[PDB]
């Protein structure tokens, strides 16, 4: 397809996808002295694709919340004249287009690298996640076990001795 | 991580030596390529250079992507605005300035022109940033910043 | 010179040498300081500050460092 | 509906002497709306006998994209084969 | 060859388009938005390319009246739209149980809050 | 000859078609649009020679109409200097850096601490440094620019110099007792 | 280039055009390489005078910051990067002595 | 100490208010009520109403 | 009732004729007056004349 | 100087020329305040619904 | 009654504002656009799935 | 006129400093600093925006 | 010479006896426009002649301090200093009597009563 | 000694108190720095740093 599969900010369908609330909020939950000097090449590379992604995400809803705003007006095209009017409106639903862009999980080959690593820094990010959000490391163990990853952390793990630390939710066995 | 040997200090003809690859390697700078004198300024003109790489391909597909998204997409596009959502045909919708459209198609044509130009040159550059490849640049661990010295590029006697 | 003041902005002036270091609060501004020769000199403060802005004199003496060595080592080494 | 001023200020009947003999002044006759020029240069050259009106038109503006593009594809192909000998060489 | 399809233009990009007749034929009974725009879409369109004054003149009073009955319309449009925009709204926060779980580090400054320089704000040394 | 002669034709071509189809946008401005042709500087278009003067034409309003164009530039490439290595850098490092911090706060202090000007203002030094002025300087200017880790000391004429007019103290240019020390 | 011989660094000539492609533009190591090319102008061809010119160098940096007797004689390695500073008398004679080896005649 | 410089610090407050008042009243009128020659020629004006122009800008 | 300062439309403007040639006069006259002519008795005449023209 | 009077005469029609036709655009009532654009303002009109 | 959500204007903006300049060598990239685009069709694909 | 009272005003605290300043003692506040601070900086205010300002603008 | 009294001669030349002498410029310049009268010359010229003398004596050695090290906002200075200031503030009385002329003129302005 | 060259006494004293508030409660940096994760990367940050060093006599 693309030529530039090689790129760290790009990712196909199957990679791990992460919204930019949850990235946000995992980059809450780390310190990098227990990172590698990978991990911390790792995480700059997605600082660096994640600071344009989340400069651009309003112009990619842009289109959605000027029709919407335009067809909550009415039927009538008043440019240069309905300016007031849409603006309001825009002010108001262009945060809803970009609430639902901003909560839509999104592939990246970075993120799948920090999550699923086998060394040590991709064990210290998915067990700091486990502990500290958990609500966001049972969303993304679901998304994990669901893409035929086998980790000790994930929640739905049948060969553990221990315990599920949370609700392990329906899933095709 | 480990560390090579590092050999003693260089003997006078070993020095002469150096100067003599350091002044090949000077002499082999173009005069219209202006990087000063400085410890990075080969790893530089090096990074130039694929950059230059890269930018001619761009180009080449950006001119191509004009061609492909001419006939494709904006001419089909532009067949929109022949009538009306009420079939009745285009006619002139004057925003402030009231510009006498008295040619054929002015008003039909400009309004096509303007939603047209625009569209055709974001698709243009969307394919030209979908089809050419920027690898030759690319440095996911940052690796190749590694200063390269003028000495250590030419081999002397 | 390492500048700075306690409470507001004074200005330690010295008109024969013609400086002035601005001491600023919170700002430890360091200045090079360098006489050419044997001189008493006298200064004031040149920002205003409150009741006694007039009466706020310096007095700076350079001498040469035999003089100097033996002022410090009388009355600057005993502390 | 006038173009020119000076056939519009030739012989006008519309003046406010005879509207106000009939005291009927209706708001389509404005004097704003009665005459508005070409908008293409029109200037005066001295001809034989008096003053020559010569229009200077320079380009249409009806011209629609298909036009545009056809007369791109030289330039386009021009800037293909200076980026591919730009690689080459 | 390539000329026939890439180089020679659509007959239909060049001359102007002809009225949609299918769009006129099976019209609701209403003086509904729908029909009150083709008409004023209709009146516009001859005034715009017509070299007939008096049935112009016509059209032009008949396309004022027809502009304010599209005002009416559209009034009624904006109306209905917006208010069920806003009770959506509100219903929507209404149900919505509102994340109160954010963390709350903004508001604390353990340094400003007990003043770490104590007693040193002051000048003394 | 005559190939100068058609290129100068050709260029002439070139530039009217230029010039005219300006022409023909600006009347056309003029006519449409008076209020934008008056802010751009358009001048009345209209050939009133006929006697009629135009329905609607207006003051010419010439905000732009030497020195002050040179001094402007001047400022405006100061201050575009300033920005560049003043401001701007200002915002690259806002938190401790674990990787060669010192390398990066010296790199941004250094585009913004050495200015080209010092050079100079040793490089012509006898502007009003008398000899033996300047053999005071001299030894001042060593003894406070010793310390080594100074990049304004780089990029600064040297002090290793003889008054141009004539030197008194220095014989030789590198005969010296001491290394840090003109004398 | 307070310290060292010329005016502008391109009366240096060859040796100070390769102690700027050592260093970094920013690093002010460079002046002292500069003085180097200054010790070796008429010494590094004579076999004595390139221990003349080391020597210098050592007495150089030995100038400039506070040194120790052994300090500059027990220096494992004296090679140098783009990155080293003269923060210590290590670094100027390395530097120095850098210098000291571009200078051809 | 409160006080003196307490009625400096407000009235340039109340001085800002005022020459608020001037600058705009003074500006349009230049912009709005000017003579239809006077527009927008600076040079045709006395030299002082000019400078006052420029200052009240 | 406003004054008026009237705009001349250049299209409409006639050749200066109000004593137009004083316009540069006073000029002239500041740059005469220390000027020093040679009288004709001293001024070469009758000279040989260019043989193109 | 022309001292125009408050008459319908053939003598008044003669300078009907020497005028610029009254601007309709400020007549009435407006339904908008003032553009808040600062590109298009003092020179635009306000746009009406 | 938007203005106390600056914060956000800093939170986008400051982080353009500390990006070097691209001839310093830092980093030596410009990914400007090429995210912008790679995160069109990342930002499809993430709707398309959820 | 309300300029000249003004100008009067700034006058009289202008012979205040320059009394005060006449020979070194303080002869006119007698040792009272913080009033002749207090005479510079109304004297200087009420000059450029209470005497100037009012009457040019 | 910062925060001294070069810095109070310069600006006060400018200020006070540019400034106000503009300013008198064109009190006098519009005398008529202003007054309905046509003003007195007597006292305008002692007003001109005392306000610009009383500007140079009192601005001058303000200078001559400013060069000596004299601070500002000091109402007490070092004692070599009060010689220039006594002239100083004997400018700024002959200063004043110009004041006093310039209000004696406009009195003499209605006295007068010529078109 | 490089950190009272550079601070007066007074900034000195402000430090040392959180100096002491941080040393209290052995309030090492390396136990809260989490910023390096929203840092640009640099060619100062690859993961072999001491290769990327070049040598040279
Ligand atoms: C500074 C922006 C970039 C940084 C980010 C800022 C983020 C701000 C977030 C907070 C505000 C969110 C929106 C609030 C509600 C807006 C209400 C509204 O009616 O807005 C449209 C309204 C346009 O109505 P209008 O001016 O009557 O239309 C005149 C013409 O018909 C049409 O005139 P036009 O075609 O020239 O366009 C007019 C207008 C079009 O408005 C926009 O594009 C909206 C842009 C945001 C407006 C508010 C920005 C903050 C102002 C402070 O554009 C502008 O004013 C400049 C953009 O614009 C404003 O209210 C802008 C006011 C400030 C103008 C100066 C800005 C500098
Ligand atoms: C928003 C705020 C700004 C956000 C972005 C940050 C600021 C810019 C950063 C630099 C971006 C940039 O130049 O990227 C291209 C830059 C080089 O581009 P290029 O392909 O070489 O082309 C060079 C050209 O000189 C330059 O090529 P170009 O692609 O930059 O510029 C051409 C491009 C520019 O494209 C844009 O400006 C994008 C616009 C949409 C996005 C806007 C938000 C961004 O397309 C156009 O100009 C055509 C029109 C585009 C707009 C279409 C809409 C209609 C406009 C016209 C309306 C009608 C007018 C009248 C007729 O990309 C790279 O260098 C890739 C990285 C390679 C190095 C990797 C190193 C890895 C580590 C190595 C260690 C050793
Ligand atoms: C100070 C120094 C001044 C001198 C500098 C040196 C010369 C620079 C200008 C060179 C030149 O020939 O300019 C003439 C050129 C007009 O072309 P022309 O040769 O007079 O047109 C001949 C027929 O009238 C054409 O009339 P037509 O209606 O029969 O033909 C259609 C015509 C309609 O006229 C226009 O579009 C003219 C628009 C202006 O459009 C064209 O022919 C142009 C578009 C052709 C397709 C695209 C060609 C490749 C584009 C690049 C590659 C693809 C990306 O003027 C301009 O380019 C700028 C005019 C002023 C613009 C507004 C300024 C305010
Ligand atoms: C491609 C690159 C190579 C191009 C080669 C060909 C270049 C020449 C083309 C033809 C030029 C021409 O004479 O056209 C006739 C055209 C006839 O216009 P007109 O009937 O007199 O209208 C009066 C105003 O110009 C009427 O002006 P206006 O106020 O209506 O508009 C302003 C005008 C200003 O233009 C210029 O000044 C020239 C540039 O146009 C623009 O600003 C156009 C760009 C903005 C378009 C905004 C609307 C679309 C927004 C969305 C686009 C994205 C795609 C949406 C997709 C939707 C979902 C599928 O001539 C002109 O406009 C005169 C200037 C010609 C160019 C001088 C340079
Ligand atoms: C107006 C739009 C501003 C958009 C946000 C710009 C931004 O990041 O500002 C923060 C930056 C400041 O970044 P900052 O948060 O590092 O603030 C530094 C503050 N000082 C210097 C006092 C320590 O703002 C600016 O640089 C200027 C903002 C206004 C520009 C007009
Ligand atoms: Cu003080
Ligand atoms: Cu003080
Ligand atoms: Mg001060
Ligand atoms: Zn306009």
């Amino acid at each position: 397809m693309d030529n530039n599969y090689h790129f760290w900010g790009n990712g196909d369908r199957q990679d791990v996808s992460l919204s930019y609330e949850d990235y946000y909020s995992i980059l809450d939950c780390l310190l990098d002295e227990k990172l590698s000097p990978q991990g911390l090449m790792k995480f700059k590379n997605l600082h660096e694709v994640s600071m344009y992604g989340v400069s651009y995400v309003p112009l990619y809803c842009f289109p959605v919340a000027y029709g919407i705003s335009h067809m909550l007006t009415g039927k009538v095209r008043r440019g240069h004249s309905g300016y007031r009017n849409l603006f309001s409106l825009m002010s108001v639903v262009l945060p809803f287009t970009c609430w639902y862009a901003y909560t839509t999980p999104i592939p990246r080959r970075l993120y799948t690298e920090i999550i699923c690593s086998n060394n040590a820094d991709g064990a210290y990010v998915r067990n700091r996640i486990k502990q500290q959000k958990p609500g966001i490391w049972r969303k993304l163990s679901q998304q994990l076990y669901n893409k035929n990853f086998r980790f000790p952390e994930l929640n739905q793990d049948l060969t553990a001795t221990e315990f599920p630390l949370d609700y392990v939710a329906p899933h095709k066995f | 991580g480990f560390e090579t040997v590092v050999p003693a200090p260089p003997t006078r003809d070993d020095e002469l030596r150096m100067i003599k690859a350091t002044e090949e390697q000077f002499l082999q700078q173009p005069r219209y390529k202006l990087y000063m004198n400085e410890a990075h300024r080969i790893a530089k003109m090096n990074h130039g250079d694929r950059h230059n790489n890269i930018r001619a391909h761009f180009w080449s597909n950006f001119a191509l992507g004009l061609l492909i998204t001419g006939p494709i997409f904006i001419i089909p596009f532009g067949k929109a605005f022949r009538n009306l959502r009420s079939g009745v045909p285009y006619y002139f919708r004057p925003k402030y300035v009231f510009t006498q459209k008295n040619q054929y198609n002015q008003d039909r044509n400009w309004g096509a022109m303007k939603k047209q130009i625009p569209l055709w040159l974001g698709l243009s550059t969307a394919y030209a940033y979908w089809f050419t490849d920027f690898s030759i640049n690319d440095d996911e661990w940052l690796e190749k910043g590694k200063v390269i010295y003028p000495h250590q590029t030419i081999k002397v006697l | 010179l390492i500048t700075n003041s306690y409470d507001i902005v004074h200005s330690w002036f010295i008109p024969g040498l013609g400086i002035k270091l601005d001491c600023v609060p919170g700002r430890s501004t360091h200045h090079t300081f360098f006489i050419d020769n044997v001189g008493f000199y006298y200064g004031q403060c040149a920002e205003i500050c409150g009741r006694y802005h007039h009466h706020m004199p310096i007095r700076v003496c350079a001498l040469p460092f035999e003089h100097f060595l033996l002022w410090w080592n009388t009355f600057g080494l005993p502390k | 509906m006038f173009r020119w001023l000076f056939l519009y200020w030739y012989n006008s009947t519309d003046t406010p002497s005879a509207i106000a003999k009939v005291n009927l002044w209706s708001y389509i006759n404005l004097r704003l709306f009665k005459a508005r020029l070409s908008s293409s240069i029109a200037y005066y050259i001295l001809g034989l006998n008096n003053l020559e009106l010569k229009k200077l038109k320079i380009f249409y503006k009806n011209t629609y994209f298909d036009y545009i593009y056809l007369k791109s594809i030289p330039c386009l192909f021009l800037i293909i084969f200076f980026t591919n000998l730009y690689l080459f060489l | 060859m390539i000329w026939k399809y890439l180089q020679r233009t659509n007959r239909g990009n060049i001359i102007q388009a002809g009225l949609q007749h299918r769009k006129f034929e099976n019209l609701p009974f209403k003086q509904n938005f729908d029909n009150l725009t083709k008409a004023y879409d209709l009146r516009m369109w001859y005034i715009s390319n017509s070299p007939h004054e008096a049935k112009n003149l016509e059209y032009v009073n008949e396309l004022e009246a027809l502009h304010n009955e599209l005002n009416y319309q559209n009034s009624r449009q904006f109306l209905f739209r917006t208010v069920s925009f806003l009770l959506g709204w509100a219903l929507f926060y209404q149900f919505y149980e509102l994340p109160k779980t954010y963390d709350w580090q903004d508001t604390q400054e353990p340094k400003h809050q007990v003043p770490a320089y104590g007693d040193l704000e002051e000048g003394g040394d | 000859e005559e190939r100068y002669d058609a290129l100068r034709v050709q260029r002439r071509i070139w530039s009217m078609r230029f010039y005219y189809a300006r022409q023909q946008c600006l009347y056309e401005l003029f006519v449409d649009h008076p209020d934008l042709a008056q802010w751009t500087g358009t001048y009345p278009k209209v050939d009133s020679s006929h006697g009629f003067p135009f329905y609607s034409t207006y003051e010419m309003y010439r905000d732009f109409q030497s020195f002050a164009q040179w001094i402007t530039l001047v400022c405006g490439i100061y201050v575009i200097h300033v920005i560049y290595n003043y401001m701007i850098p200002y915002y690259w490092v806002s938190t401790p850096l674990k990787n060669d911090e010192f390398t990066r706060l010296r790199m941004k202090d250094y585009i913004a601490s050495t200015v080209l000007e010092e050079v100079y203002g040793i490089s012509y030094a006898e502007w009003g440094w008398l000899p033996h002025d300047f053999a005071y300087n001299r030894m001042r200017g060593l003894a406070g620019y010793m310390h080594p880790d100074d990049p304004r000391a780089m990029c600064t004429s040297t002090f290793h110099r003889k008054h141009k007019y004539i030197e008194h103290e220095v014989e030789k240019v590198g005969d010296y007792h001491h290394m840090t020390y003109p004398k | 280039m307070a310290q060292t011989a010329h005016q502008n660094r391109y009366q240096g000539g060859l040796c100070y055009a390769q102690c700027n492609e050592l260093f970094s533009f920013w690093n002010p190591s460079i002046q002292q390489c500069w003085k180097g090319c200054d010790f070796g102008v008429g010494r590094v061809n004579d076999p004595e005078g390139r221990i003349e010119a080391q020597q210098m160098c050592k007495r150089w940096a030995a100038e400039l910051y506070w040194t120790y007797k052994g300090e500059l004689d027990t220096i494992k390695d004296l090679r140098v990067h783009a990155d080293m500073y003269p923060t210590t008398p290590q670094n100027v004679y390395r530097a120095c002595l850098a210098g000291v080896r571009r200078q051809k005649f | 100490g409160v006080g003196s410089q307490d009625i400096l610090i407000l009235s340039v407050v109340f001085a800002g208010i005022s020459t608020t008042i001037s600058f705009t009243n003074l500006l349009i009128t230049r912009r709005t009520l000017a003579m239809p020659g006077l527009r927008h020629r600076r040079v045709l004006m006395p030299f002082v109403t000019i400078s006052i122009f420029l200052t009240l800008r | 009732d406003p004054p008026i300062k009237p705009n001349n439309d250049f299209d409409l403007n006639v050749p200066c004729t109000w004593f137009e040639y004083e316009q540069e006069w006073w000029m002239e006259s500041c740059i005469q007056e220390d000027q020093f002519n040679l009288p004709e008795d001293e001024r070469p005449y009758n000279t040989p004349r260019n043989p193109h023209c | 100087l022309v001292r125009l009077r408050n008459e319908y005469s053939p003598e008044m029609d003669y300078y009907l020329s020497n005028f610029h036709p009254y601007e309709m655009q400020e007549m009435g009532e407006s339904d908008t305040t003032v553009l808040m654009s600062p590109y298009k303002y003092a020179s635009h009109y306000e746009y009406t619904q | 009654s938007w203005a106390y959500m600056y914060p956000w204007l800093k939170f986008i903006f400051r982080k353009y504002l500390d990006v070097p300049y691209y001839w310093f060598y830092l980093n030596g990239r410009e990914l400007g656009i090429r995210v912008f685009f790679t995160d069109l069709k990342l930002f499809f694909y993430g709707i398309t799935n959820r | 006129y309300f300029s000249m009272v003004t100008g009067l005003s700034g006058a009289a605290l202008a012979t205040m400093i320059r009394l005060e300043l006449a020979h070194p003692g303080s002869p006119f506040f007698k040792g009272d600093s913080l009033r002749y601070l207090q005479v510079v900086t109304a004297h200087g205010l009420i000059m450029v925006f209470f005497v100037v300002v009012p009457i040019l603008f | 010479m910062h925060d001294t009294f070069y810095v109070v001669a310069h600006f006060h030349i400018m200020l006070s006896g540019a400034a106000m002498t503009g300013i008198f410029s064109g009190i006098y310049y519009y005398f008529n426009a202003l007054f309905g009268v046509k003003y007195s010359r007597m006292f305008g010229y002692m007003h001109l002649i005392y306000y610009s003398g009383g500007q140079w004596v009192a601005f001058v050695p303000l200078f001559y301090l400013g060069f000596s090290g004299m601070p500002r906002r000091i109402h007490d200075y070092p004692v070599v200093f009060m010689g220039w200031h006594s002239m100083s503030t004997t400018g700024h009385f002959i200063t004043l009597v110009g004041i006093i002329f310039f209000f004696l003129m406009m009195f003499d302005s209605h006295i007068e009563r010529r078109a | 000694y490089e950190a009272q060259y550079a601070c007066q006494d007074d900034m000195f004293d402000f430090l040392m108190e959180l100096a002491y508030a941080r040393r209290a409660a052995d309030n090492f940096e390396s136990d809260f720095a989490s910023h390096e994760l929203t840092t640009l990367p640099t060619f100062y940050d690859t993961p072999k740093a001491a290769e990327r060093k070049t040598y040279t006599y």
